[PDB]
């Protein structure tokens, strides 16, 4: 997951990059490829808050038992 | 100022807010406690507004939602968003039902200790993106395995006018073939649904909250 | 009819010279992101590379060989090199400078 | 920074470490699962708000001080987005001596 | 350069009929959507989108064959067109074999049963006569297998094909889209009865779209008073007129005489254009 959360803000740049070559109208491809970079962005960080959770449940129910 | 702003803003909500289940519970000059839902508890307040007045209006309208009700999850979003008021108080009365639905959902799992060995390995969480859609996913750990249902905020073309109807579909990383052991779900969810165009399942929010529970029926 | 053929000779010298600009701009600062971006950026703007500021410093012998003004001396071939490239670089104090050798007015880049 | 749990110890020497000293590390380690947890969201509203700020970008520009200024916003912007990348890898990282029982607690049980 | 905003509303009309069909379908039974079984009825429409779609191909293989060299700068229009077909959101070959079957299909019926009021039906009745209504589940059927397959289900749908002006409550201004006085007072209406805010011509319709280039309208030539009405339909026009520098290829002072000349002075339904007064 360490790797994930760093390519993905260097991937939407990526991403980005040929967006803004062709800029130095859009085209469709590259917007569903931002569309998808920043969704599957979106639920990284909610697969990780839930394992985080889950962890987190473990360490008290460990600790209890 | 503050009682002519706040009979403005009942006003408006009754303009906004025509439904049989609308009743105001707790009259404060700071909040407001009011219920639109179908709860059963009289003081509990399904929606709280905090009353900010200025010399002229209302600088700031806060909605504030009851961790009873299942509508509690939006409260970050709609506290960092400066919205219209009238655009919030349109979008709780085109999602109620959704809430209600998902709020039974929740609480099937939610329920105590019915005396059974049942220990299911599917749990129903969640998950946000923005105040476009709202994402439901279920947790296997035991199987590994993950079931999505995202429900957007699409507009679609109607009789040469827009209009906004809850996409409640699969996601297109669902192209789940026949080889996954989770797979037979999904498979009988698709072929006795999949408005269907195959994969998106467009609804009237009149009509959601029992195609959801058909939906569900299969889960239940 | 000198007046469009200018311009459009213009703007075929214009394309040339960006696309040497992003060739050697995606050599230059590969490792970081965000200069790449920063600088693209700011040159769709219209910003000269004189005022822009850089989060990271690049390494001197880049700067020695591409002058050859130090010990070493420039090699003819890199010369030639040089020479039969349409922009000419080269960077003083961890900076390039960049001009436009037909038009020496203010050459707006904005979209 | 501090590494209360050591590296390379087993499950069972550290259930016997954490079954005394009051809790101490019970509570640091509360501490940061908790404003883990409250910095979660906040990152993705200030994510949704950069977005909105890209998709504006041809909105309320006029001068290129303008220009000059929305720039360096955004760049300052991407730079505690950075800083906030490291600070939450510490975090895992000072967790990491934490979770690593949980695989040999599955190995074991399986 | 001119044809590329004429080619969006081809592309944008072509979408239309094909949303219809996903929507057909789950709901045969619904009669505010026959429109769509005319469509496809016409018998020269199919053969006059093949013609065009002919074109099309000999058009971009004559361009493939002749490009231009001497000024590459000038290859964005030829490449442009290039690229809108390839990227239309529904393949035209695919499309193309979806008339040519239709043609077929519908020729062997004749030769089944002869009937001639069938060709009235198609083409203005929009309808399919009772007596066969074995007809028309043949078209719910096929169509989904056959072009659907080959393009995105989910994108057509909610694809924004809004703003076709094919309807006439989208022509006129809804102020005045109604029945205004009883029929025992006539049919005709004078002006002097009409709205203050809708006694002008330039309030009687929606001012926003050109009908013969296909082009948004800026509020430059909205202003300017050089566009014009038809007196039938309500199509409002620009043609006929030298066109701002800003629609050109390169912002420059050279007039030059564009296509719209055709229509000065007959609209495209055979109606008067006229200028709008001011």
């Amino acid at each position: 997951y360490k790797n994930k959360l760093t390519v993905c803000f260097d991937d939407i740049l990526k991403v980005g990059a040929e967006m803004m070559m062709q800029q130095q109208g859009f085209s469709q491809s590259q917007q569903k490829l931002l569309k998808e970079k920043v969704k599957l962005f979106h639920g990284i960080l909610d697969d990780l808050e839930t394992s985080l959770s889950q962890s987190s449940s473990y360490l008290e129910t460990l600790t209890a038992l | 100022m503050q009682l002519v702003v706040l009979t403005d803003v009942v006003e408006r909500l009754h303009k906004n807010f025509e439904s049989e289940n609308f009743k105001i519970i707790a009259l404060q000059p700071n909040e407001i406690s009011f219920k639109y839902l179908s709860n059963n508890d009289e003081d509990d307040k399904d929606c709280t507004i905090k009353i900010s007045t200025n010399d002229d209006s209302i600088k700031n309208l806060t909605v504030q939602l009851s961790p009873s009700n299942p509508q509690h999850i939006i409260q970050p979003f709609l506290d960092n968003s400066k919205m219209d008021y009238h655009f919030i108080f349109s979008y709780l009365q085109f999602t109620s039902s959704l809430f209600k639905a998902l709020k039974v959902i929740l609480n099937e799992r939610g329920g105590k200790f019915h005396e059974s060995g049942s220990q299911y390995s599917t749990m129903v969480n969640i998950g946000l993106h923005n105040l476009n859609e709202y994402q439901i996913v279920y947790y296997n750990p035991q199987a590994g395995t993950k079931i999505t249902i995202c429900i957007e905020l699409k507009t679609v073309l109607h009789n040469g006018r827009d209009k906004i109807q809850f996409h409640i579909h699969f996601a297109d990383v669902a192209h789940i073939t026949t080889k996954s052991p989770a797979y037979p779900m999904m498979h009988q969810v698709r072929n006795q649904v999949f408005i269907r165009l195959g994969n998106g399942v467009a609804c009237d929010p009149s009509e959601i909250e029992p195609i959801l529970m058909e939906i569900h029926n299969i889960l239940k | 009819f000198r007046k469009e053929e200018l311009l459009l000779k213009d703007l075929e010298i214009r394309k040339l010279e960006i696309s040497s600009r992003f060739k050697h701009r995606q050599e230059i600062f590969k490792d970081s992101p965000m200069d790449l971006f920063m600088s693209t950026l700011g040159d769709c703007l219209g910003i000269k590379d004189e005022e822009m500021l850089t989060s990271c410093t690049i390494p001197k012998a880049v700067v020695d060989h591409i002058n050859g003004s130090g010990k070493r001396k420039p090699t003819k071939a890199a010369q030639r090199a040089r020479d039969q490239d349409s922009i000419d670089i080269s960077i003083k104090d961890n900076k390039l400078v960049m001009k436009s050798k037909f038009n020496k007015s203010n050459r707006s880049y904005s979209i | 920074m501090d590494s209360i749990i050591p590296a390379g110890v087993k499950l069972d020497d550290l259930q016997v470490i954490l079954a005394k000293n009051e809790n101490e590390t019970r509570d640091k380690v509360c501490k940061q699962i908790n404003e883990a947890r409250d910095e979660i969201l906040p990152l993705r509203l200030q994510f949704n708000e950069f977005i909105q700020i890209m998709a504006n970008i041809d909105q309320e520009g006029s001068k290129q001080a303008d220009r000059m200024a929305k720039y360096l916003h955004i760049r300052d912007k991407i730079l505690q987005l950075n800083d906030r990348f490291q600070t939450l890898s510490s975090h895992l990282e000072a967790l990491q001596p934490l979770f690593s029982t949980v695989p040999e607690y599955l190995k074991t049980a399986d | 350069h001119s044809l590329i905003p004429v080619a969006k509303w081809f592309v944008k009309f072509i979408t239309y009929l094909t949303q219809e069909i996903l929507i057909l379908i789950n709901d045969p039974t619904n009669k505010e959507y026959t429109l769509v079984h005319g469509i496809f009825g016409a018998k020269m429409s199919r053969t006059l989108i093949l013609s065009i779609l002919n074109e099309i191909k000999k058009v971009t293989q004559i361009v493939a064959k002749f490009p231009e060299t001497s000024y590459p700068i000038l290859n964005e229009s030829s490449t442009f067109l290039k690229l809108v077909l390839s990227e239309s959101p529904v393949d035209f070959e695919k499309f193309e074999t979806f008339l040519v079957d239709v043609n077929n299909k519908f020729i062997a019926l004749c030769e089944q049963q002869p009937s001639q009021e069938r060709e009235f039906s198609l083409l203005v009745k929009a309808e399919i006569p009772p007596e066969y209504a074995k007809v028309g589940d043949f078209l719910l059927q096929y169509a989904n297998n056959a072009v659907i397959s080959h393009a995105n289900a989910a994108a057509v749908y909610f694809a924004d094909t809004s703003g076709l002006k094919i309807s006439n409550s989208e022509f006129f201004n809804p102020e005045i889209f109604h029945l205004l006085q009883p029929l025992e007072e006539g049919l005709i209406i004078d002006t002097d009865k009409l709205p203050i805010k809708n006694r002008t011509s330039k309030s009687f319709s929606k001012l926003l779209y050109d009908d013969v280039t296909c082009d948004k309208l800026s509020v430059s030539e909205i202003s300017d008073g050089k566009l014009k009405r038809c007196s039938r339909c309500g199509s409002v026009t620009r043609a006929g007129n030298i066109i701002s520098s800003d629609k050109t290829i390169v912002p420059t002072s050279i007039q030059t005489k564009r296509w719209p000349t055709m229509y000065t002075r007959l609209c495209i339904c055979s109606g008067m254009l006229f200028e709008m007064d001011g």
